[PDB]
RNA sequence: GAGUACGACCACACUUGAGUGAAAACACCAUAUCCCGUCCGAUUUGUGAAGUUAAGCACUCACAGGCUCAGUUAGUACUGAGGUCAGUGAUGACUCGGGAACCCUGAGUGCCGUACUCC
RNA sequence: GGCUGGGGCGGCAUAUCUGUUACACGACAACGCAGGUGUCCUAAGGCGAGCUCAGUGGGAACAGAAAUCUCACGUAGAACACAAGCGUAAAAGCUUGCUUGAUUAACGAUUUCCAGUACGAAUCGAGACUGCGAAAGCAAGGCCAGCGAUCCUUUGCGAAGAAUAGGAAAUAUGAACAAAUCAUACCAGAGGUGUCAGAAUAAUUACCACAGGGAUAACUGGCUUGUGGCGGCCAAGCGUUCAUAGCGACGUCGCUUUUUGAUCCUUCGAUGUCGGCUCUUCCUAACCUAGCGCCGCAGAAGACGCUAAGGGUUGGAUUGUUCACC
RNA sequence: UCGAACCACCUAGUAGCUGGUUCACAUCGAAGUUUCCCUCAGGAUAGCUGGUGCUAGUAGAAGUAUUGUGCGGUAAAGCAAAUGAUUAGAGGGACCUAUUCUCAAACUUUAAAUGUGCAAACAAACCGUGCCUUAGCCAACUGCAAGGCCGGAAAGAAAAGAAUUAGAGGCACCAAGUGGGCCUUCUUCGGUAAGCGGAGCAGGCGAUGCGGAAUGAACCGCUUAGGGAUAUGUGGCGUCAAAACUUAUGGGCUCAUUCUCGAUACGUGAAAAGGGUGUUGGUGGAUA
RNA sequence: GUACUUCUCUCGUACUGAAAGGGAGAUGCAAUAUGCAUCUGUGGUGUGCACACGUCAUUUGCCCAACACC
């Protein structure tokens, strides 16, 4: 970066994938957002007004203010001994809701699904044990580990 | 040598003893150094905690702050059950902008004044600390305030006045010296009144 | 730059309140007056002995002006102040 | 002499020793001035009539305690 | 200067203190009691003299 | 089992050369007063329905090109940690660990909704 | 003025924009690499509609490699004011139609540089009046470089009319009053600092001075060895013949510190800074002297090599010379 | 005394420059970097640091894992894939077709290791034919937005390898010094190279000795209150010199004639190409 | 020197606009270009010592200081 821009530093962080160029399709339209969703900010590069900045590229947080075609994310960015906690305002092309609070919200269904199959029972599905516990071995077939004479023609190819 | 990175960065600074050249303080925090020790009671080592805090740190409450205050917790209180003591380590002054306190049994460190017989003609006592021991030395059905700390001029100023998002007032004698420029928007620029955290 | 002559825009008045045709007229224009405050101070300062005693501007960077628009409400009276990009000339020209 | 020297040596050395400071929680400063406003509105027309409401809960419970003693 | 501290407007440019070099323009009023116990010295004498006169 | 209208993912859907297509559709088609648009009713626009599956479309096919997934390439290349390791060096092996890519082989050649309709 | 592999001269690395260095977030230096900026545009801005581009191939009076028509192919190989990158195919390109969203925008927030200050540029909004479109929608310039403080000057907005009273609504001041001028104020713009967070600026000193610097040049010494010097390896060829008696190209591997550079580690409250004379000593890559191998060594003279530094190594003309020549 | 005399005074002239700056012990303990400056031997500013603290001693904890989920174009690879270089023959002089040798910091389909954003149960999230409120959305309307209220449950986070902690979180005031750095593993640019110049991630010296490499700022071990014991690290056991009074009842290899064979990494702090029927091993082929 | 003294002076209790000028409570009713009434009172919400009544550290009450949103 010689030249220190707005977006000095990229010909390949906005590049698009090879075979996958074209304009934002219609699911990233008919996405919502609700305010306090989390969110990735990933830069569409085929819309030009409205990219987050070349460092918000890649991140999460929560949106915040949403405006007809704007969205607003609050991203965590470290400066010298503190988090600043930046706000950003971005076209939501560039905004995609993030998967990562899905397993622990998963968690969360599997543990209250599992309380009320307790309730009045049914039982419950049977509790998987360790793979490092103990056991017998019983070999269908054994072979040798060696070092062979051929072994060393194989490694000067030719 | 241990690895202990640090460790002079945990270690924080406490004071257990007093700046305070008064010999009655010295007194009190010898009572309570004993019956804070000795007492089991929250109330009873907060009080010792507290008195031995510079006078900055403890900051008068106003009367009719202990009245309103008061007024707060006497009205969900059973009416068979009432002996809240208002409780300050600092001093307790009078306010001029109200009348008509009800009786308080307040106690206190040192009263303005006006603000001791504005409690006395209302019908409360004025108890100090050499009292209270005696009528509470569990602290039990006390009722312990502090202050107010942040209206003074010396929080006002503290802070850049020239960043953003800062109202802070900056020091100079003359007000109508600094108002000029980063202040007025017209020529340079105005200090922005707001900044989003 | 060719611009136009006459430029509808818009008008602020509560009596324009609606885009009206204008009139163009460029903006180059003060004359210095005497007795405005600032040159009544700079020849009492001036004045007597002593050498230039104020700084005077020589090392000129810029080859362009801005251009300021005074631009006329035709059927609203007021007159609006428009700037634009820095350009070396700049020509009012009819439709092109 | 060359003065115009510039390292990042020793930095994140000394921005690590009072460590870096974790955010901000999301409640703590929410103050949205941002923002986008017929909703802003929308929630301050609300937000009064939710003073009026629990301002008369107070009341409610200042009777209904002593009315009970 | 270095700070958040006040901007100095002392003025004390002017020479003033007596430096080994000049005089300066100090007033000190060390004898502001031996005249206030002459000031009165004097309205009792004139008192004295003018007597019987208010 | 299909068609049409709207579609989601956007080649397992494309590209080329062949083959076959029930009904209903789709379309090609006939035409140019009127609305409309051009050098040209070609595109287009308006009227309608005599003709054909020839073409589009749907389907099947090809030791087809491409593309999808998995193998192999290969625990090789590279690489985080280590040495009072080897070597004059260039570099390399070793130790605790992560671990590729093309060619090459085999297998696949769209799928999923709403609405109306055909046997 | 400044930066500066001493300073000067040159340059601009001084404000700046794209690719790379840059090490798969971001950040990252050099007088590192390859280029840009101070402008240009009433259309090259805004929008709707129709179309498809560079090129290739078949065919058509003159007409050809190259004119215009026609068909087929055509993933962008074209274009988008310009440097570069990125992005775009019923468009962001081209043609065409109507237009002024290149205006105003209540002190909204935010990004970039960053101290999380300003400037520049940019993103997201809310209000006014609009433009194009059947409509959904699109547009506050041409995405992203194309720019400017305090003070001073200068222009624009505060039309008329009404108020029994300064209010919801009439711009304020000239301070003893009141008018009409004049001046000033509050708001938004322009005139500019290119050293670009913004001084008003030509030389010489060998007559020179001061404060300091080994933070920094002119000696030695140190590192390095390109350059100079010296040597080896391979063997195309020369030597009538025959690679190697003696040489040895194209290549290639080293050594030395008697050359010149490169650097700037030591010395600037001081290491006396060319050459000769004098005097001693050391090194060997050996000129003579001792012993020897080999030859294109018949003898004579000599070539090449080995051990070996014990001994020796001159008299002069010219030049301040070292060097050089007789 | 002269490229501007002498005397006294303004005058203790100004200096970002050189020199100096007098008691002890204790608790702590840096920086040579960012941004701006006619700025580059200096300052202001953030950072590092100390003092005073405030606040309800596990809160808004983390220079680290695991799980889930995002981001990426360096090393590698590829030219039989685009862009740019590029050798040769063949097939149907140039061409055309399919291959071929060789490449790329400013090329790329593909694409690591190390990294980086977030999340992982107490102001939260999850659940409800709950209810209230709106000048928000809509052709709906008890749907969706928001602030609440009231109920529900809460392995307080199971099982699956399924975390750990010398984890009191958080806020504030005042202020010093520093803003010439230098060295090293690895990455790394200019240079033939440099004990040269310039950066990245870190660790050190600076400021710090002590044990060790004979010696050395930085290497190796180690981290220092005043002492004793036992044990060790790096490095060592022929004498110097503590330890094999020259250990083994261990295996090989090596003879080096004047800078004298070799023998402490970092330390080219010294050696290469090329040679040797010196000696000691091995691989392949061959005659008996 | 100590002892004594006042009207005043001055820093405060209020700020804002260039200025002429203006100038701050709560609740209820209520919408009146100065609405009306009451006056023992935190403007509201989330977090938050001590205290109080419970429970197996913690439920609720009030929450002082203080932080944040209005």
């Amino acid at each position: 970066v010689h030249s220190y821009g707005y977006k000095s530093g990229t010909r390949h962080l906005f590049a698009k994938k090879f075979r996958k160029h074209g304009a934002p399709s219609v699911s990233t339209i008919l996405t919502n957002i609700k305010v306090g969703d989390y969110v990735d900010v990933v830069a569409d590069s085929a819309v030009r007004e409205g990219m987050p900045h070349k460092y918000y590229h890649g991140r999460t947080g929560i949106v915040w203010n949403v405006t007809p075609r704007g969205v607003g994310v609050i991203i965590n960015k470290p400066v010298r001994t503190r988090t600043l906690r930046k706000r950003i305002c971005v076209r939501f092309e560039h905004v995609r809701k993030s998967r990562c609070q899905e397993a622990f919200k998963a968690k969360e269904h599997q543990f209250q699904a599992y309380l009320a199959a307790k309730k009045a029972g049914k039982a419950l599905p049977p509790l998987k044990k360790s793979s490092r516990m103990g056991g017998i071995v019983r070999p269908k077939n054994v072979e040798v580990l060696a070092r062979r004479v051929a072994d060393y023609e194989a490694m000067v190819p030719y | 040598g241990v690895d202990l990175t640090g460790i002079s960065k945990k270690s924080r600074v406490i004071r257990h003893h007093t700046y305070s050249t008064n010999p009655y303080i010295k007194l009190l925090i010898k009572l309570y150094k004993f019956l804070a020790k000795r007492t089991s009671s929250g109330f009873n080592k907060v009080v010792y905690q507290r008195l031995i805090k510079s006078r900055s740190n403890r900051a008068p409450i106003s009367l009719s702050r202990i009245a309103v205050v008061m007024k707060r917790k006497a009205v969900f209180t059973a009416k068979s059950k009432a002996a809240p003591i208002a409780v300050v380590v600092g001093d307790v002054l009078d306010d001029v902008r109200m009348a008509r306190i009800p009786a308080m049994r307040v106690c206190a460190l040192r009263f303005s004044k006006s603000a001791r017989q504005s409690i006395v003609a209302a019908g409360g006592e004025c108890l100090t600390f050499d009292q209270l021991a005696m009528i509470a030395p569990t602290g039990k059905n006390t009722y312990l305030l502090r202050g107010r700390k942040s209206g003074r001029e010396s929080v006002r100023h503290f802070g850049a006045s020239g960043v953003p998002g800062s109202h802070s007032k900056p020091y100079a004698t003359n007000r109508g010296k600094e108002t000029k420029r980063g202040r007025r928007t017209g020529r340079s620029y105005k200090r922005k009144a707001f900044r989003h955290v | 730059v060719n611009y136009p002559k006459k430029k509808v825009m818009h008008c602020g008045d509560a009596r324009c309140n609606a885009h009206k045709s204008f009139k163009v007229v460029q903006y180059k224009a003060g004359k210095a007056r005497l007795f405005a405050r600032g040159k009544r101070r700079y020849d009492r300062k001036q004045s007597g002995y002593g050498g230039q005693t104020k700084p005077v501007f020589h090392k000129k960077a810029k080859t362009t002006k801005k251009i300021v628009l005074k631009l006329q409400c035709s059927g609203c009276k007021s007159i609006r102040q428009v700037v634009l990009k820095r350009t070396k000339h700049f020509e009012l020209n009819d439709k092109k | 002499a060359k003065s115009k020297n510039h390292t990042n040596h020793n930095q994140s050395s000394k921005n690590h020793r009072n460590g870096i400071k974790g955010p901000v929680p999301l409640h703590l400063h929410n103050s949205k001035r941002g923002s986008w406003l017929p909703a802003l509105v929308n929630a301050r027309r609300v937000r009064k009539h939710n003073q009026k409401a629990a301002l008369k809960k107070r009341r409610e419970r200042i009777a209904a305690f002593a009315a009970k003693n | 200067p270095k700070g958040n501290n006040a901007i100095p407007h002392v003025h004390q440019k002017k020479h003033w203190n007596p430096c080994s070099s000049q005089k300066g323009n100090v007033k000190v009023f060390l004898n502001q009691p031996a005249q206030k116990h002459r000031r009165r010295r004097l309205r009792l004498l004139k008192a004295k003299k003018v007597f019987p006169r208010p």
